[PDB]
């Protein structure tokens, strides 16, 4: 069994590389995030392009929707994170207190919490409603690539250059589990599966793994990819079959079968760096994003 | 940047 996405439309309108795209959760649209300091609204149907929404004052890596996709989170060099709501386009809260880019961002299933991960080695939990530092971690000793709370939001998971994976129990920011790996690559990527029970982080080796954090123990890796300068976002797909879906730097989409390991798929069509892919919520169909020299979206469509 |  093997799936057959095919492109059905590419979006532009980013004047710089794009950085994030992210479904809603509801499944109606599609954010993006760019170098160019913005963040861009798409109908996640027909790809029309909805809004604009600006305010900060350098580029932006990472966007987030909360549970109800009414608002959104978004993560800047300007070492701020600004949460917005997407009807107004309006900017509700902005959250300082990082001391150097802010890479990556995530709500809570809750979404009364924020999660960021910062340049600065720290992640932060934000409360919503004020827009208050809850709580520091100093969670790495690197630059934090990637941030993700669990199905609950009980557990945070993050990920560093240092080489590590970290789980945290949000409510007490304690750290419940570090995993190492021989020898140290830096960790670009990491996130929870939706049931909760495995971490899917990539490192810059060009390689992705699927661990169960409790015990410790890769039960999987997925290679054949290019996966060594950029932080790249990873997926699971299970709106069909069980993929694993990772952006990469030849240029291509590449999708595993997730217990096999075996690449199904290659997406062909993007001109730079496919720096982010994500997974519709209800639908199959993958969203990518590329660098400098494509800075275009691409909305693809697959029977499986 | 994640861009860069």
């Amino acid at each position: 069994v093997k799936p057959n996405y095919a492109l059905k439309f590419t979006l532009a309108g980013h004047t710089k590389a794009v950085s994030s795209v992210k479904f809603s959760p509801n499944g109606e649209w599609l954010a993006s995030s760019s170098a160019d300091k913005l963040i861009k609204i798409w109908g996640a149907y027909d790809g029309k392009f909805e809004k604009t929404i600006s305010g900060h004052k350098l580029g932006i890596s990472d966007v987030a929707w909360s549970s109800d996709s009414n608002l959104l989170v978004s993560a800047s060099d300007d070492k701020t994170l600004k949460i917005w709501d997407v009807s107004s386009g309006k900017c509700l809260k902005t959250l300082k207190g990082h001391s150097n880019y802010v890479f990556c961002c995530n709500f809570n299933p809750q979404s009364n919490l924020i999660v960021s991960g910062s340049f600065d080695e720290s992640v932060r939990i934000w409360d919503v409603k004020t827009g208050k530092c809850l709580k520091t971690l100093p969670a790495h000793s690197d630059p934090v690539s990637a941030v993700h709370f669990n199905r609950d939001g009980s557990l945070i998971v993050s990920s560093s250059y240092d080489g590590l994976c970290r789980i945290w129990d949000t409510a007490s920011g304690q750290c419940l589990k570090t995993l190492i790996d021989d020898d140290n690559p830096p960790v670009s990527f990491v996130k929870f599966s939706p049931n909760g029970k495995y971490i899917l982080a990539a490192t810059l080796d060009n390689t992705l793994k699927l661990w169960d954090y409790s015990k410790g123990k890769c039960l999987k890796t997925y290679t054949g990819h290019k996966n060594e300068k950029y932080c790249i976002f990873a997926n699971f797909s299970v709106t069909g079959g069980k993929w694993i879906v990772s952006g990469s730097e030849d240029n291509l989409v590449y999708i595993w079968n997730l217990q096999t390991k075996e690449i199904v798929q290659k997406l062909q069509g993007h001109t730079d760096v496919v720096i982010s892919t994500a997974c519709h919520p209800t639908e199959n169909i993958i969203a990518s994003a590329a660098l400098e020299n494509d800075k275009t979206i691409k909305l693809w469509k697959s029977d499986c | 940047m994640r861009t860069a």
